[PDB]
């Protein structure tokens, strides 16, 4: 039974490293790009009241 | 943009290049029909002809010729009704839906008859 | 709406400061011919790998050359709104998205290094050493841009069903 | 796994790291862009004046 | 002007001469097609009957033959042209998929696509769908060789179950000259359809664990040769 | 060929009979497509276009409109790289390499900044 | 020879007796509709069935319409020749 658990853990292990670096990849790209539109979004924020400011001066 | 507002600029604009394309197609058109445009050309002309039987109207003078009423649809209706088309909202109804109908209420009453 | 294959001028790069006539100094003929190969290639099924390259660079300086009417570009806003066409700085960024692109960048050369536009009108060229800072802020906003990125087949059996 | 897992814990902590470094960028980028709009609309009152 | 109006009339008199040039060279190409399809009829019809004789004789428990457990996704084959200028024949081919698409949807399978012809396989480029596999030099004029690759493809991703728990084909019924249509037929798993009314060697389970792959291939064949002659 | 020589005259009606066949194929090539036409004619049409390019030329006077300095190509030059052309000698190069370039050194020179 | 769609009368309609503006008062369209038809479908393999009955209506409608020359009809004799026609009596 534990021979087998050695198998069982070692397939599971490596089925996990290879699934543990893609979610590694995934959620830096996946911050990255909610960073990225969080930016975008502040960015034409300001640029929508500095366009307002301009219409009231 | 700065007399009639950027949504009803920006939809004329769409409309008006969505049928400029389809007039530019038309000397491939006449020849071979709409089959053998590529699919971003022929997604393209299936919602040109759709607009361009949308600006068709049943008109209060019409109804002389026709018989049927005349109907009115007030501009926010209309700049809606195209934004939508040429977003394509409307590619699944047939191009007869869209002859000689006043407004998207109208649009689907006829689209139901048919 | 400048149909750029007929459209010339004749006087050509005397008529420009010498930054224009670096990063602009064959623009019309690059244009009249990508619009040559887009009437040519508007039917092939497939493009070779460097008429592809010319036919999506054509559509950045297509798109890079709409502009809106009373939005006047100052000439040192334009030679670097070029600068991203002909140095092949848009041809990652989706062609929908050219014009918010050059927007949003010469906004922000001008809030964070208007250093580049100042050195460009005081000089009339850009200088290694500007277009070298230049590249680098054309590439440091390209990581901060949100681009919009039955009948059934039957064997038959000759013996009768079973209950 | 040691490793990969490693490599998740490593990987978040540096995009929250360079995250709150693009947000910072962001913010004063944005407060610039507010700065120059409010230069212009003081450029256009002194057009219309 | 009447320059450019010369200029239209020697390109459309250009033009009239190289489409009846081409509608004569299809007429002479659905001839040759018809030959082929009548060719290719005997062997089919052979390959049916003794099909037909082993499995009066098997136990049936061929994988091919049975219902998977789980419906968990749908091989669909699309056969479309390499060739343009075909007219409505790709858009009545791609439809006819669509159709079978929302039919499968609807039942619960996503379908996963295997193509034929460079036509369809630009359509699934630009509809964000994946497509699996495809081939695309032989649509006008498929040799055995071909359908072979494409049977022993589409049962190799059934006998997987990653794989599929059904598949089907999708292509043009030449049935006259003037009527075609776009047909989808299910391929695998095969029905069984018992009717009212041999020694094997070695035995009638080996050879139908054999047979099954080629009569796969010979009604994938049969479905590119009908495919071709409905393209002329 | 009694004046410019045989080498001459044969090459410059070799060019002129490939662009007369481009000429002749372009309102087929518009409409019905490139991929129709048969390899002889698509490799053809495939020669002409860089033919039209090769043509093109820097001219000493067009530095304001080029910016790069202008060309001077010899005869000799001329006929041996259109006697290739016609040949089939550069398919393998890109269709841009030779616009604006003055003679084969510069053909080279360009096709491997590509 | 009257060529529907482009063939029109604008001050008709007005003065056209009741009876034959009840019997005729689709015919125009469905007339154009069946060239239209017709010309899309001589080069097509197949059609749906109410596409087919309303082609086939059509081409008897225009069988219909003609007349020889030197053969005016009376009203009277117009109205019911266009009813057999348009009500469906000759499918």
């Amino acid at each position: 039974a534990e021979r087998e658990a050695m198998l069982a853990k070692t397939a599971a292990d490596n089925r996990k490293s290879a699934e543990q670096v893609a979610a590694a990849q995934a959620d830096y790209e996946k911050e990255m790009a909610e960073a990225r539109a969080q930016a975008s979004a502040l960015r034409d924020e300001a640029r929508a009241a500095g366009r307002s400011v301009v219409d009231e001066k | 943009p700065a007399i009639v507002g950027d949504e009803h600029y920006r939809v004329a604009q769409e409309v008006i290049r969505i049928l400029q394309r389809y007039k530019d197609l038309q000397d491939i058109i006449a020849i071979l029909g709409i089959d053998e445009l590529s699919e971003e050309d022929k997604q393209l002309v299936n919602r040109a002809r759709r607009i361009e039987r949308f600006l068709s109207q049943n008109m209060m003078a019409a109804e002389q010729f026709t018989g049927q009423p005349g109907s009115t649809v007030p501009l926010k209706e209309t700049i809606e009704a195209f934004d939508k088309l040429t977003k394509g909202e409307f590619d699944h109804l047939p191009e007869q839906a869209f002859f000689l109908i006043g407004g998207l209420d109208d649009l689907a009453k006829k689209a139901e008859s048919l | 709406a400048i149909n750029v294959g007929v459209s010339v001028s004749r006087v050509g790069g005397a008529a420009q400061i010498k930054a224009m006539k670096e990063v602009a100094g064959s623009l019309r003929l690059d244009l009249s011919q990508y619009r040559e190969l887009e009437a040519f290639a508007a039917f092939a099924s497939d493009l070779d790998a460097a008429s592809k390259a010319q036919l999506d660079r054509g559509a950045r300086l297509v798109e890079l050359l709409k502009q809106p009417q009373y939005s006047p570009l100052a000439v040192e806003e334009q030679v670097v709104a070029i600068f991203l066409g002909t140095q092949g700085h848009l041809d990652s960024v989706p062609v929908e998205d050219v014009q918010r692109f050059e927007s949003e960048l010469l906004e922000h050369v001008k809030a964070s290094h208007s250093d580049i536009f100042d050195g460009i009108r005081e000089t009339k060229k850009l200088s290694e050493e500007a277009e070298e800072k230049l590249v680098s802020v054309i590439n440091e906003f390209k990581k901060g841009f949100q681009a919009s990125d039955l009948e059934k087949e039957s064997v038959k059996v000759r013996k009768p069903a079973p209950k | 796994l040691a490793d990969a897992d490693a490599m998740h814990a490593k990987a978040l902590a540096d995009a929250k790291a360079e995250s709150e470094k693009v947000t910072e960028e962001a913010k004063q980028d944005s407060e610039r862009i507010a700065a120059q709009l409010s230069e212009q609309a003081g450029s256009e009152a002194e057009r219309i004046k | 002007t009447l320059r450019e109006l010369r200029g239209r009339i020697r390109s459309a008199g250009s033009i009239k001469k190289i489409t009846k040039a081409q509608e004569l060279i299809a007429t002479s190409r659905i001839a040759k097609a018809q030959a082929r399809v009548e060719a290719a009829r005997p062997y089919a019809a052979e390959i049916t009957n003794m099909l037909t004789e082993l499995a009066g004789a098997s136990a049936l428990d061929h994988p091919l033959l049975v219902e998977r457990k789980q419906p968990k996704r749908a091989g669909v084959l699309v056969v479309s042209s390499d060739r343009g200028l075909c007219g409505a024949y790709n858009a009545n081919v791609l439809r006819r998929a669509e159709e079978l698409f929302s039919l499968l949807r609807d039942e619960g399978k996503d379908p996963v696509l295997y193509v034929v012809g460079r036509k369809a396989l630009g359509y699934f480029s630009f509809r964000q769908r994946t497509v699996v596999e495809s081939w695309t030099g032989f649509s006008e004029r498929p040799t055995y060789e071909n359908a072979r690759e494409i049977a022993d493809t589409l049962v190799n991703a059934f006998m997987a179950g990653l794989g599929v728990d059904e598949l089907h084909i999708v292509f043009t019924e030449f049935r006259s000259m003037l009527s075609q249509t776009a047909v989808a037929r299910r391929a695998a798993p095969m029905e069984v359809e018992y009717v009212g009314e041999y020694s094997f060697e070695p035995d009638p389970e080996t050879l139908f664990d054999a047979l099954l792959p080629r009569y796969i291939a010979t009604r994938v064949y049969a479905a590119l040769l009908e495919a071709a002659a409905s393209e002329s």
